[PDB]
RNA sequence: GUAGCGGCGAGCGAAACGGGAAGAGCCCAAACCAACAAGCUUGUUGGGGUUGUAGGACUCCGAUAUGGUAGUCUGUUAGUAUAGUUGAAGGAUUUGGAAAAUUCCGCUAAAGAGGGUGAAAGCCCCGUAGACGAAAUGCUGACAACACCUAGGAGGAUCCUGAGUACGGCGGAACACGAGAAAUUCCGUCGGAAUCCGCGGGGACCAUCCCGCAAGGCUAAAUACUCCCUAGUGACCGAUAGUGAACCAGUACCGUGAGGGAAAGGUGAAAAGCACCCCGGAAGGGGAGUGAAAUAGAUCCUGAAACCGUGUGCCUACAACAAGUCAAAGCUCGUUAAUGAGUGAUGGCGUGCCUUUUGUAGAAUGAACCGGCGAGUUACGAUUGCAUGCGAGGUUAAGUCGAAGAGACGGAGCCGCAGCGAAAGCGAGUCUGAAUAGGGCGAAUGAGUAUGUAGUCGUAGACCCGAAACCAUGUGAUCUA
RNA sequence: GGUAGCGGAGAAAUUCCAAACGAACUUGGAGAUAGCUGGUUCUCUCCGAAAUAGCUUUAGGGCUAGCCUCGGAAUUGAGAA
RNA sequence: GGUGUAGUGGUAGGAGAGCGUUCUAAGGGCGUUGAAGGUCGAUCGUGAGGACGGCUGGAGCGCUUAGAAGUGAGAAUGCCG
RNA sequence: UGAAAUUUUAGUACCUGUGAAGAUGCAGGUUACCCGCGACAGGACGGAAAGACCCCAUGGAGCUUUACUGUAGUUUGAUAU
């Protein structure tokens, strides 16, 4: 491109509306606020929720339940994923993170039998559904709990 | 290409001449030039940069 | 600054896999010999937050 | 914006892990030893010793080294700050009052940053690139000197290892944590331990386990800020702006006082700032001069509008007029040459603008007129649309290098690819349930993410102006009681 | 000369305390807050409301719905007369 | 681009597309043979608005593309003159 | 010699009627040559003061009390000295 010729992708901006700048620009006078109320009052409004005084949803709804300390979450890995790698190679954790796969692993990888595995692999793991572990080894694969 | 000093200061008073080293070039510098005149080892090293 | 949760409905509802919002119900707490067996029996049952009551207060559980 | 706290409301809101910037560790008290002094201990002095894989004393051995320092107006040395020196290259032609402008040929550049010069200068001047420079006094760094720290091994019989302390009751307070199930830290008051088989902590508490060793002290760097000084920068202001203050400004002025607090920049390139003459007491003018220009004459660049006045082309003294518009004779004049312009007898229609209202010509509100100034913005987050890149992936944050840039590295972290359940947990399912039942939420039935931009929202004064008031320092009994 | 604002003084009137005292003046918190009043600046094109329901310490405020607008998806076409 | 048909009042308000102001970048220009500014004119466009002449003025300023905003006033018993 | 309040611009009649319901300005009709000076005060709902009456605001302030919650003081006990 040229600096006297820039042209910028179309849609890609916009002009900034200005409000209170003359009637026929559809916002003059009261800047599309309306007349009067509290709404049309600078850093008028009222909060976030509120119901000008009926009592609101949440208030009406109980609380419910608790947060688990020792809860434990696993980044979870399914056969079509596992379906990227070659036969008789080794899945880890490690090789997992290489491969970008699992960023994050969380308290551990849990395999689970979302898809259809095609190849043999010996996968290692901290955890296997039930399903996806018979789907390993009716591949002919294995798996480990690390 | 980095230290070739005697160069960069015969060229750089020049009006028509923008003097860059082959690690520091930018998009603006490229776009705003009208002809880039690299030296050999210059593009080397950009080809090994990008 | 950071748009803050609004902690009183964080203990109230969840977010469901489809973007909507589960909700408990309410009547369910007491003063049940005012409420017939039916309807203590599909209270216990969970709900979702209307459309006009998620427009009002998505805001505030963005980052739930 | 999680865990949590919270009339479980409004809101408040962590920490550890992980990634970086920077990095440094050391002294006493005590045991014990020597001396001193008084009154076998008990104070002073010096030694000794400093801790949790327990250390130390003490007793045996062996080494009298090895290294370090956060010391010193100790020099020697270097650099640097506070003045400076040097520093390339143009003449003509046209317009002009003036050349840097125009035109023609040149020249310089480690210097084409910038400023000034009679208009716009690479080559006229000050400069810049670059080179060079300090008697004197600071500052920094090195070198040296002086100084101060700096021991290994083996034993435990015994001794030491911070007391009105830790801790507890009561009452407050700090911890994101508002007494709560409430640890942890601190204050006041009262009570009040153990001491290595000891003690504290791991969010009441106990046991086990793990981690640590309080009640003594010191410690650079990364971090916060800029009244000042030096050198610069700006899609920052340009005289109602920008500091209140471009100017003799915290001045004038106001007030008893605290305190409040202005207005006010521009002749011309150069004063060359109008000699002399004329009217006039002067002021002020008209000539004559200076000047490119004086309608640039000091109230001085430009010189708008309100407002005031002179001249006149048309109209106007039988008319009831939101003052115009539509139609039009007559008169006057001739332009961005257009089926022109000014004025206008006469005729038709016709109750301003704004705000606020069901409804305003309104006898409801606002504006005396003119000019200037004067109101949805920015930062950080949320969400949607549009756009771009990548795509079951997307992306870096702090930080390092770099021109206050781009960019490179940095994958810690965040979003998405799995959901269901209060939770254990299970998982393309899961929860409820006795249930292979039904049903809920999901999958089948997949697009996300980073950034730009725009709309809206949240936190902030949040579109602008306006209270009566509230609170905390001060100043006032020169009036008055 | 003394008494000073959470105060003084008062032959008592809410009376005086530097020409306005039911709580002085000045500075600061501070751009207090104002569901209230006023104001909010260029143009043209397309479309175009509402003055209702429900709840509200609510009634000249507000929230959801109704009515308007812009974009999108999809249908056995479901709307109107 | 042509034809045809239909449509084009409008407050709150939504959407779209534009005019003009200052500044930045790049390109390309204009200026003591007179820039900006001021003033007059019978000029052009659908609108905000844009030119071109005469006069005044005396040194800076347009145009095209993109970018950023202290970006547009007639009303606030608005402030200053 | 030389102000001021006020002031949207005004070439600023009367009657009856109309109209946000009390018109110099609107309708019909009537009257009225142009400009002033000295007087009066019926009107311009005349000027002055964002009504103090009245109502409203989940406004303010001063005051009262067997309103609520606190609290200085006063008093009583335990405890330390
Ligand atoms: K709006
Ligand atoms: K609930
Ligand atoms: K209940
Ligand atoms: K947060
Ligand atoms: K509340
Ligand atoms: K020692
Ligand atoms: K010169
Ligand atoms: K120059
Ligand atoms: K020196
Ligand atoms: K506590
Ligand atoms: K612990
Ligand atoms: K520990
Ligand atoms: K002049
Ligand atoms: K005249
Ligand atoms: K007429
Ligand atoms: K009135
Ligand atoms: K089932
Ligand atoms: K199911
Ligand atoms: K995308
Ligand atoms: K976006
Ligand atoms: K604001
Ligand atoms: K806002
Ligand atoms: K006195
Ligand atoms: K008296
Ligand atoms: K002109
Ligand atoms: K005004
Ligand atoms: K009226
Ligand atoms: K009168
Ligand atoms: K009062
Ligand atoms: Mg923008
Ligand atoms: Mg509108
Ligand atoms: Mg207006
Ligand atoms: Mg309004
Ligand atoms: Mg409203
Ligand atoms: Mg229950
Ligand atoms: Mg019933
Ligand atoms: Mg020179
Ligand atoms: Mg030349
Ligand atoms: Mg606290
Ligand atoms: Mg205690
Ligand atoms: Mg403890
Ligand atoms: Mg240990
Ligand atoms: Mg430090
Ligand atoms: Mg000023
Ligand atoms: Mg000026
Ligand atoms: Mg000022
Ligand atoms: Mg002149
Ligand atoms: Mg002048
Ligand atoms: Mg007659
Ligand atoms: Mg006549
Ligand atoms: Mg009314
Ligand atoms: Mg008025
Ligand atoms: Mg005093
Ligand atoms: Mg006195
Ligand atoms: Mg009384
Ligand atoms: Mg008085
Ligand atoms: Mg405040
Ligand atoms: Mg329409
Ligand atoms: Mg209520
Ligand atoms: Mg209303
Ligand atoms: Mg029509
Ligand atoms: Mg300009
Ligand atoms: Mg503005
Ligand atoms: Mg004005
Ligand atoms: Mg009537
Ligand atoms: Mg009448
Ligand atoms: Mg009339
Ligand atoms: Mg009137
Ligand atoms: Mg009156
Ligand atoms: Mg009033």
């Amino acid at each position: 491109m040229k600096l006297h010729e820039l042209k910028p992708a179309e849609g890609s901006r916009q002009v900034r509306n200005r409000v209170g700048r003359g009637t026929s620009s559809g916002n003059g006078k009261t800047a599309g606020r309306g007349q009067k109320g509290q709404k049309a009052r600078s850093g008028g409004g009222v909060r976030l929720g509120f119901e000008g005084g009926q009592t609101p949803l949440f208030r009406r709804l109980p609380k419910r339940g608790f947060t688990n300390i020792n809860r434990k979450d696993y980044a979870v890995v399914n056969l079509d994923t596992l379906n990227r790698f070659e036969d008789g190679t080794e899945v880890t954790p490690v090789v997992l993170k290489e491969a970008g796969i699992v960023k994050n692993e969380k308290a551990g990888i849990k395999v689970l039998a979302d898809g259809e595995l095609t190849k043999k692999l010996t996968v290692k793991a901290a955890k296997f559904s039930k399903s996806a572990q018979e789907a390993i080894e009716a591949a002919g694969g294995s798996i480990e709990v690390i | 290409e980095n230290g070739n000093d005697f160069a960069a200061l015969s060229a750089r008073n020049l009006p028509n001449v923008s003097v860059v080293t082959s690690d520091n070039v930018s998009v603006l510098d490229v776009v705003s030039a009208n002809k880039v005149l690299a030296t050999q080892t210059a593009l080397t090293q950009i080809e090994e940069v990008l | 600054p950071k748009q803050k949760t609004h902690r009183g409905l964080a203990k109230r509802v969840k977010r469901t896999g489809g973007g909507g919002l589960k909700r408990g119900r309410a009547f369910t707490s007491h003063r049940f010999h005012g409420k017939t067996k039916k309807q203590r029996r599909q209270l216990r049952k969970a709900s979702m937050v209307a459309k006009g009551d998620y427009k009002r207060i998505r805001q505030q559980l963005a980052r739930m």
